[PDB]
């Protein structure tokens, strides 16, 4: 066939390449850092009703100070989410503090291209990229709430706010004008709830999607269905105005 | 219209149904359910509003668009000529199919001229088109009032009107209108030309041995102008549409008619088709004017 | 039976009056000289052949005049050049009516051109095709370079001159062939009215040698004599690509045939004029001679964008179909990944099923989400 880490004739890793089109295949995930915190959410995407939305996260803790949320396939980032966590453990357990959600972040995009065959000049076994991508959310006390956009190629940005997975580039162009730094965390619920319901193919509701936040005071912090539900019915009152 | 009783019936409730009135209002529900699109401009132009007018009436035609009629007038007003009639006639298009259409058209049933006249002599003619009298009150008939004058575009659309008309309401008075206007035999003025062919369209099907007698009383007499081969066939038509209604004749009649040649001749010629209602289908279509062509 | 035969009886009588009738004018009339005229006309134009014994015209027999036969013959009787010094006949060489070279030529012109061409084109060339905007919805930014490549230089060749250039000479098609692919190029072609020659490398490798050689000539001779023409070739895998098949050794002349059409589109051809179009699957099966600038210089996909065209192609599509207006293309296009703007058909052409075995006019969401499931679920390939 073609080799693994084979360039593209443009230069470009095929299946790295190829891995940004599962990543468009993972729920649609979208989160905004605010001065407040920072919300995500993410599109619980239950393919039967028998299905428990329950046992659907793509929101994760990765620790009080970091947490993030993964659009893409997604047990991949198990081991990735363990590793994360343990990085920031043992950031902790070497540092006794929390680590740079950039420094976690930075580190974990080393996973990124770890996959080769007896790949030449070290050893990273994994046969494949990551086929999932990663909205990160944490609050440090350098930056402040970040959110960064972890990416299979290992690439990752900070971000006003992002949306990643299926309904990502239009729900994007949503936030392109929706946001300002002076969101409120509420506002980015609202905000995020409302362009999620927008991307959403079936209704909204805190079954069918999943909401978080982070928040320096409290770190990383779900959001429940009840909490969700309101905000939702908030928005159709607020959506419903003019 | 029948009655109540169970044989004849034709109760009060088909007069809706049998003679359509309600259900092209409701086929405006599925005619809405799938549907085309509204063309009409009120464009630049008299040379353009000439043809426009005539949309409103072409595209709702046994539909009320009126309104763009109704409420626009001169667009059928700047129409002039036989378009002036036909931007009115298109109002009876619209307005086929009435309780009564005569609103708009009896407007437009006299303002200047003949032409306006003829706009609703044929429009109104087409008010009850379709039907005889109409979908309720009477229009089709009163128009047979408008028709009297043997002047070149009242009689013409007329004639229209009243062929339309005196189709099932036929009637010998247009005849005994037209025919002496036959007798005069003016294209230009008397109209009778046409009227013939009009009154073709009036007895349809049926033997009238007046109008047996009475064309035999003119186109043989060769009644005042005709000399062009116009009065020949405009007569001549004239008869081949009335009857046509025999075992014999759906093939005798061409017999006598088609098989020489004249004006009244090459048409009729499948004229015979459109003739007697028994026993449709027929091949002679191919069958004998392959040979005519050949 | 009885009633019936009466329709039967009808039927007789009917029939015997245009037997009747058909005799009537037939002794009116009384068919020589639409003929006989012209025959006898043409008889001396028979005859101006006839004298001496006598468009591709292959051979003329111009016969046996020897003072003088002025003709050619190519072919196993007496072989034939009227040349060899100052040598002609006024008008025409001589006779056959068929004055002049066969096709092989011999000297020049003579009787102006007795040619040209054996076996028609065997390929056949459509001019003006049915697709001018038939397949182009969603297919913009392919056309958009094609129109550069295709649809400017043949409107305004100027500019290019203006400039100091020519369009690009030759450019790929690539993605699932023909799909709107040829039409698309039919399309610009119909679009400009540019003579558009669909050729497919098919037909080029066929039970003979030289084979598509004869053809890509032919082709490049009626090319010129298209001018403004495209020439188009879907399968440019038929040929093949770049190899090395004459390690083998059969494939030899196969691969000459690219030869072939390499070589000669190389030198002479204009490409502004006579435009050269390609459409693979591969196009990673080229021989880079082929992508050779001067021979190929745009290089482009068919292709498959995004959500967003989709829909357009979509709403394109439906719009034969009776559909439902209140659902959304985009909510549709959402879900399918990308495809082709002929699998987008499927999409809507599929639902006209559903919308009847939904029995809609209208197709809904679901008729669609259905199909965009079935369909897709039921490649599996």
């Amino acid at each position: 066939d073609r080799g693994v880490s084979t360039f593209s004739p443009e230069g470009r890793l095929f299946q790295v390449e190829y891995s940004l089109e599962a990543i468009k295949l993972g729920s649609t995930a979208i989160g905004i850092a605010t001065k407040e915190g920072v919300v995500l959410g993410v599109e619980k995407r239950a393919t039967s009703p028998l299905l428990e939305s329950d046992s659907i996260e793509k929101i994760v803790e990765i620790d009080r100070h970091i947490g993030c949320a993964m659009s893409g396939l997604t047990a991949d980032a198990r081991s990735m989410i363990e590793h994360a966590r343990t990085a920031a453990v043992t950031h902790n357990l070497y540092y006794d503090e929390d680590i740079n959600v950039e420094s976690l972040t930075q580190s974990v995009c080393d996973l990124a291209l770890r996959f080769g065959e007896g790949a030449s000049g070290e050893e990273r076994l994994m046969s494949r990229p990551f086929g999932v991508a990663l909205l990160i959310a944490g609050h440090d006390a350098d930056d402040g709430y970040q959110l960064f956009h972890a990416e299979p190629s290992g690439t990752f940005y900070r971000y006003n706010a992002k949306a990643i997975g299926s309904g990502s580039e239009g729900a994007q162009a949503e936030l392109l004008n929706e946001w300002h730094s002076s969101l409120t965390l509420k506002e980015a619920e609202l905000l995020v709830l409302k362009i999620l319901k927008q991307v959403m193919e079936e209704k909204l509701d805190e079954n069918n999607a999943q909401l978080s936040c982070i928040t320096k005071q409290d770190g990383f912090k779900i959001y429940d269905n009840e909490k969700t539900a309101e905000l939702i019915k908030e928005l159709k009152e607020k959506e419903a105005a003019e | 219209n029948g009655k109540l009783s169970e044989h004849f019936l034709y109760l009060a409730k088909e007069l809706n149904l049998t003679g359509p009135k309600v259900p092209e209002d409701i086929y405006k529900s599925h005619l809405d359910n799938s549907k085309s699109v509204f063309s009409s401009a009120g464009l630049d132009s008299a040379q353009q509003n000439l043809a426009s007018s005539f949309v409103n009436g072409f595209l709702n035609l046994g539909y009320c668009n009126d309104k763009l009629i109704v409420d626009n007038d001169n667009w059928v007003y700047k129409t002039k000529g036989d378009g002036m009639t036909s931007a009115v006639a298109s109002i009876g298009s619209i307005y086929q199919w009435n309780l009564d259409g005569l609103q708009q058209l009896d407007k437009y049933l006299y303002v200047d001229e003949p032409e306006v006249k003829a706009g609703a002599l044929l429009g109104i003619g087409i008010s009850a088109s379709g039907v005889h009298d109409g979908e309720v009150e009477p229009a089709l008939l009163l128009l047979q009032d408008y028709v009297t004058n043997p002047d070149t575009k009242i009689s013409s659309a007329a004639i229209l009107g009243l062929g339309i008309a005196f189709a099932g309401s036929k009637n010998d008075e247009v005849l005994g209108l037209l025919l002496p206007i036959a007798a005069s035999t003016d294209l230009p003025i008397e109209t009778a030309a046409m009227a013939s062919l009009a009154l073709a369209h009036v007895f349809v099907g049926t033997c009238n041995g007046d109008i047996t007698t009475s064309i035999m009383d003119n186109f043989l007499e060769r009644t005042a102008i005709e000399l062009k081969t116009d009065w020949v066939r405009f007569l001549a038509l004239a008869l081949g549409i009335l009857y046509m209604g025999q075992g014999e004749q759906v093939d005798d009649v061409l017999e006598t008619i088609s098989a020489i040649e004249h004006p009244m001749t090459s048409a009729i010629e499948v004229l015979v088709g459109s003739c007697a209602y028994t026993g449709t289908g027929d091949v002679l279509l191919i069958q004998d004017l392959l040979h005519r062509l050949t | 039976d009885d009633k019936i035969v009466p329709l039967t009886e009808g039927d007789i009588q009917v029939l015997k009056s245009y037997g009747a009738a058909p005799y009537a004018a037939k002794l009116k009339q009384t068919n020589d000289l639409k003929d006989i005229e012209a025959r006898i006309k043409e008889k001396a134009g028979v005859k101006e052949s006839d004298t001496g014994l006598a468009h591709p015209l292959q051979v003329a027999r111009c016969t046996k005049i020897i003072k003088a036969k002025y003709v050619i013959n190519l072919k196993q009787i007496a072989k034939f050049v009227v040349g060899l010094g100052e040598r002609v006949s006024p008008t025409d060489i001589e006779e056959g009516m068929r004055v002049g070279v066969d096709r092989s030529k011999y000297n020049i012109e003579l009787p102006l051109p007795p040619r040209i061409d054996p076996s028609v084109t065997m390929m056949t060339v459509e001019e003006k095709p049915d697709v001018t905007y038939s397949d182009v919805g969603g297919c913009k930014d392919q056309i958009e370079k094609l129109r550069e490549v295709v649809e400017l230089p043949l409107l305004s060749p100027e500019r290019f001159a203006t400039l100091g250039i020519d369009p690009p000479k030759g450019i790929l098609l690539y993605g699932p062939p023909g799909t709107g692919k040829t039409l698309c190029a039919r399309a610009v072609a119909n679009r400009t009215d540019a003579t558009f020659i669909r050729v497919i490398g098919s037909e080029l490798v066929q039970k003979y040698v030289g084979e598509g050689a004869r053809m890509v000539r032919e082709l490049f001779e009626m090319a010129r004599t298209k001018k403004a023409c495209i020439i188009f070739f879907d399968e440019i895998d038929a040929v093949g690509g770049a190899r090395f098949d004459d390690g083998a050794g059969g494939d030899n002349e196969v691969q000459r045939t690219m030869l072939e059409l390499i070589t000669q589109l190389d030198g002479f051809d204009p490409r502004g004029n006579i435009k050269v179009m390609f459409a693979t699957n591969r196009p990673n099966t080229l021989d880079p001679a082929l992508l050779r600038p001067g021979r190929i210089d745009r290089k482009v996909e068919f292709s498959l964008p995004d959500l967003e065209g989709r829909a357009n192609i979509f709403r394109i599509h439906s719009k034969s179909m009776s559909v439902e207006r209140g659902i959304r293309w985009e909510l549709i296009s959402r879900l399918c990944p990308n495809s082709t703007g002929a699998e987008l058909r499927s999409v809507c052409t599929e639902a006209g099923m559903f919308a009847i075995r939904a029995r809609r006019k209208v197709a809904t969401e679901k008729d669609f989400l259905k199909a965009v499931d079935k369909v897709i679920s039921g490649y599996k390939k």
